[PDB]
RNA sequence: AAAAUUUAAAUUUUUUUUUUUUU
């Protein structure tokens, strides 16, 4: 169904929108392990 | 709130053996030419010695079992010979008779022609079949009669005419061997052997891929023969295919000079007539520039002079068709044949004519050209008929014709000899540039005068028109051997027939193809260096500590933070209200020269008044002028301008040791590297040779007043700049500040040379990859982007399915070469042909069978026109979905690719009309007609294959309705050699 | 401005008599 699973698409496209809006390298400067989370979170991408 | 408006919205943001050259030198009788000294250094007996190269090499599949071809004693003559054969060809004939392919790339007047002659007994006597190639149906009516008068159990195939096909002997030219490698000719089962000949068409940007895929195309079981002009780059053709079929290749070079060759230069109206090529081959720089001194129709002058000389046969080259019919009649207050041979001449004229019908035995053009013909002078260019193409070489090779008017048919045209060869146009058009013709064109375009038992030299005479650069005529005459490179690309019947037989792929060809053989080549180099490179980077690869990485990893957090806010710290709407002279500034120009710390001269804004609308950065318009000390003694003080930061090269600070001296440059705000807080006395005077110079010695004297560190301007504390964007941005550094004097080792253990340890080892971690990263970019077949474009177009065209199963459609141009294919299934798919007549429809198929612009006809009877209209309409939303398939065609040119003029005259040799009427209707030759005339026999004919494959049975009754009626009286015509 | 480019359709002999279907 388009409407509903798209609207879930757009959900997560506004969240795909909201990732690296901040300031992201400062954390991984202060870890690898936010980077590596991040890396993580990109392992599900 | 359409859907897509979320993407625009901003966030929530906080192999080589056998290789060896071998000499061979003879002696030549002497000749002094025109030139009333010899041509060279005579020797005792009034010979003249000449020497040339035999070079010798073999390719080599892996492992293989070799044995010197060289040591080869040849059991046997298949074929026995009257006179001494020479070295080479002694080397050639052993290469087959072990049974190894061979190319041998020599010039024509060599003997390549020998090397063939052998081959067919040695098929013959193993009973075997074997195939003589060309490009040319004359250059095979030339090999057929004679072979046919040498062995006579020959086979000859053309598109003309075939003779004796189940002969031992077979020879045909190209494509018929594609043809019938395509639809797998049994005919091939029985040859092992194949003659090869003019092989350097392979990088004819027309037609070179024909002959390189039908060679991919081969069983590797099959012996080949390879023969073309010289070119350097033998060994990578043999390189190439000795892997692609798997069993060696020899070759053999030579350099040969059968008849010795004499190059001489007449200015056009200048009077010097200068050997300055001899027939050992060495530039005259005197003669040339005796030559140049020489330079201040012409030809007739010339002519007498070389029938006093006695140096017939002689032949003209123009660069186009029309001059020499010109040239023609600038000659013709002449004659030389005899009346008996003028009797001779015409008899056997008449019989030329007599093939003819009577009403065609009085056609307009060969009235006109025959008494210029019974003047002992001859024509050659394509624009005549084929019979006339034939008549006048004959009485060229039995030398009737001294004179020949000719062009670049009758350069590759051979078996026709001459003495004396006259270059009238120096350069030629190539398609884009009437250009300076390259090397070895000219050397193509050498050799063809001087008979071999006959003539005693090679006279070369070139009329020039302008005092060239030396070194051209050298690249013009003495020349190179020009590169034989593949030029193939992709057309659709091939892309067809590859999915309609079975067995092998359209990739499968690309994976094979020679035009990529330069990404072959140079990358196992490169892997060699790669070799290198995968050992050197184990060297440094580790170092004592983990950490050092982890610190670069830091020292790579370090870097980038202060990169980010030094462009902000060199802020446009700020260093702003404080660049007042005698302000201690720090200089650092745009990141890449740094020029210390220095005094404000002052600020100013650049004014561009020779361009107004151009861009300044707002760091960039505006020009501070700043002395400093830290500037090189030798700069160039005197050529960078004032008030323009556009600073030459040698302007640079005082490197190590070097003196340093003052001087002002034009700065801009991003120059500024940081601003102190400090005013000295600037100088109000500006330039008086000693105020800049006492700034740096102030700024020295601040360098005795702060030697640690200027107070540099605060943006929280001086300038008051206070932004949660600009203060919350520093928190990258304040992290640095922290963490970097934090990590255990900072600078303990020598980390600083530790670093560069670490980073002796990260830059062989980089630079590998990087190289390793355009090795594997230098991989694939780059042409697949072109073929998943053509993927494409037949599935947009329902050619086939996406699994690539080829429909109907598709099956319909199976039997279609001869024209656009991508066209012509639609124009019967869209059948507009139920409503053409024959005399209609054909109009139509003049639209295709003929490609050369020329004068416009009239817009026609439009019963014609409307169809031609129609037509135009189809192919647009084709070529449409062609720019819509990322192939870059202009579809206005792909139009204009339809050349639609002849269709009236089409029109009216349907409705019966005479040869000699049509003949008033256009410029384009009687032959070019003709040619396509029996062009368009071979569309219609591959015509009447659709409807068998469709049941159109009207289309079936209307086909050959058109064959009739275009099949007949001059179209009948038939060639004399055969 | 020249230069030239394509095909190929299949031949000569072994068999057994007829009736007979419901006013």
């Amino acid at each position: 169904n388009p409407d509903v699973l798209l609207s879930r698409v757009i959900n997560v496209v506004r969240a795909a929108s909201s990732l690296a809006s901040q300031d992201v390298d400062f954390y991984k400067n202060l870890d690898r392990g936010f980077s590596k989370d991040l890396k993580s979170k990109a392992d599900k991408l | 709130t359409d859907l897509f408006d979320v993407f625009e919205e901003t966030p929530v943001e906080l192999m080589l053996a056998d290789s060896f050259e071998q000499e061979a030198s003879r002696e030549v009788d002497a000749s002094k030419g025109l030139t009333n000294s010899e041509t060279l250094q005579v020797e005792q007996d009034g010979k003249v010695r000449l020497s040339h190269q035999v070079r010798h090499q073999v390719a080599l599949p892996p492992n293989y079992d070799y044995t010197p071809i060289a040591e080869h004693k040849r059991v046997n003559e298949a074929r026995t010979y009257p006179f001494t054969l020479d070295p080479f060809q002694d080397t050639a004939i052993s290469c087959i008779d072990r049974g190894e392919s061979v190319l041998v790339s020599a010039h024509t007047s060599a003997g390549k022609t020998v090397v063939a002659e052998y081959a067919i007994a040695q098929s013959l006597k193993n009973k075997q079949r074997v195939i003589y190639t060309s490009p040319i149906k004359a250059l095979s009516n030339q090999k057929y009669r004679e072979l046919l008068a040498e062995f006579g159990d020959v086979g000859l195939m053309t598109g003309d005419i075939t003779i004796n096909p189940d002969a031992g002997c077979l020879v045909m030219t190209t494509e018929i061997l594609r043809s019938m490698l395509y639809r797998g000719s049994e005919v091939m089962r029985e040859v092992a052997w194949v003659i090869f000949d003019e092989v350097h068409y392979m990088r004819d940007k027309e037609r070179g891929v024909v002959w390189e895929e039908t060679i991919i195309l081969l069983p590797d079981k099959v012996r080949y023969v390879f023969l073309s002009a010289t070119i350097p780059n033998a060994m990578e053709f043999a390189e190439w295919i000795c892997k692609i079929h798997s069993q060696p290749c020899h070759i053999v070079y030579t350099n040969f000079r059968p008849t010795p060759l004499q190059h001489y230069l007449f200015p056009a109206h200048g009077d010097g007539i200068y050997l300055v090529v001899d027939e050992k081959s060495t530039f005259r720089e005197e003669n040339f520039q005796k030559a140049m001194a020489s330079i201040s129709g012409d030809i007739y002058k010339i002519v007498k002079m070389i029938w006093k000389k006695k140096y017939n046969p002689v032949i003209v080259f123009s660069f186009s068709k029309r001059d020499c019919e010109e040239l023609a009649l600038k000659m013709s207050k002449l004659d030389f044949n005899s009346d008996d041979e003028k009797e001779a001449l015409t008899k056997i004229f008449n019989n030329a004519i007599a093939l003819l019908p009577e009403t065609d035995r009085e056609l307009p053009q060969i009235k006109h050209i025959l008494p210029l013909l019974r003047r002992g002078i001859g024509i050659h260019h394509s624009g005549l008929l084929p019979i006339l193409k034939e008549v006048i070489e004959i009485l060229f090779q039995e030398g009737f014709l001294k004179v020949l008017f000719a062009t670049e048919t009758f350069s590759i045209g051979l078996n026709m000899p001459a003495k004396t060869v006259v270059f009238t146009s120096v350069r030629k058009w190539d398609g884009q540039q009437f250009r300076w013709v390259s090397g070895g064109e000219y050397i193509q375009m050498s050799g063809r005068a001087g008979r071999r038992g006959l003539d005693d030299r090679g006279i070369v005479i070139m009329m020039i028109d302008e005092k060239m650069e030396p070194q051209v005529a050298k690249g013009m005459v003495k020349g190179q051997a020009d590169r034989l490179d593949s030029a193939f690309h992709l057309g659709y019947n091939m892309i067809l027939n590859l999915m309609r037989v079975e067995g092998i792929s359209p990739e499968f060809m690309l994976e094979h193809s020679f035009f990529q053989f330069q990404n072959v080549i140079s990358v196992p180099v490169m892997e060699k260096k790669l070799a290198e490179l995968k050992k050197d980077f184990d060297g440094i690869e580790v170092e004592d500590e983990e950490n050092v990485k982890e610190y670069h990893e830091i020292e790579q957090a370090i870097k980038g933070y202060r990169e980010d806010v030094r462009q902000v710290v060199t802020h446009p709407a700020n260093a702003l209200s404080f660049l007042q002279p005698g302000r201690l500034v720090e200089i650092s120009v745009n990141g890449k020269d740094n020029y210390g710390w220095g005094a404000v001269v002052d600020f100013a804004k650049r004014i561009n008044k020779r361009n107004p609308s151009a861009v300044y950065t707002d760091h960039e318009s505006y020009i501070v002028n700043v002395v400093v000390n830290t500037m090189y003694i030798d700069s160039p003080v005197n050529l960078l301008k004032p008030f323009n930061p556009t600073l030459p090269e040698g302007i640079r600070p005082a490197e190590e040791g070097e003196k340093s001296i003052c001087a002002v440059i034009p700065i801009t705000l991003d120059s500024i590297k940081s601003i102190g807080n400090l005013r000295l006395y600037m100088p109000k005077d500006i330039r008086a040779s000693g105020q800049k110079e006492t700034v740096g010695k102030s700024l020295r004297e601040v360098n005795r007043r702060f030697p640690d560190g200027i107070p540099v301007l605060d943006p929280v504390k001086n300038m008051k700049i206070e932004d949660e964007d600009f203060l919350k941005l520093m928190k990258k550094i304040d992290v640095l500040n922290t963490k970097l004097s934090s990590n255990p080792l900072t600078n303990s253990m020598r980390l600083e040379e530790l670093y560069g340890k670490y980073s002796r080892k990260h830059d062989l971690h980089e630079d590998m990859k990087q190289l390793k990263r355009k090795i594997s970019e230098s991989q694939a077949v780059i042409q697949l982007d072109d073929l998943r474009r053509r993927k494409r177009v037949l599935r947009r065209l329902g050619f086939c399915t996406p699994n690539d199963i080829i429909e109907l459609k598709g099956r319909v141009a199976c039997e279609i070469s001869s024209g656009d294919e991508l066209l012509l299934t639609e124009l019967i798919f869209n059948g507009n042909f139920n409503e053409l007549k024959p005399e209609q429809a054909a109009a139509l198929l003049s639209c295709f069978a003929f490609q050369e612009r020329c004068k416009e006809a009239p817009r026609l009877k439009p019963e014609l026109a409307e169809p031609l209209k129609a037509m135009r309409e189809i192919a647009a939303k084709i070529a449409k979905i062609m720019k819509d398939s990322k192939i870059e065609v202009v579809e206005k040119d792909y139009v204009e690719s339809f050349r639609h003029e002849l269709m009236e005259v089409v029109y009216e040799w349907c409705r019966g009309a005479t040869f000699t009427q049509i003949c008033k209707m256009t410029d384009v030759y009687e032959g070019s007609l003709i040619r396509m005339f029996k062009r368009l026999e071979e569309l219609v004919k591959e015509l009447v294959d659709v409807a068998n494959t469709i049941g159109n049975s009207s289309l079936k009754e209307k086909m050959e309705a058109v064959l009739k009626l275009i099949h007949r009286d001059i179209v009948s015509a038939g060639s004399l050699y055969l």
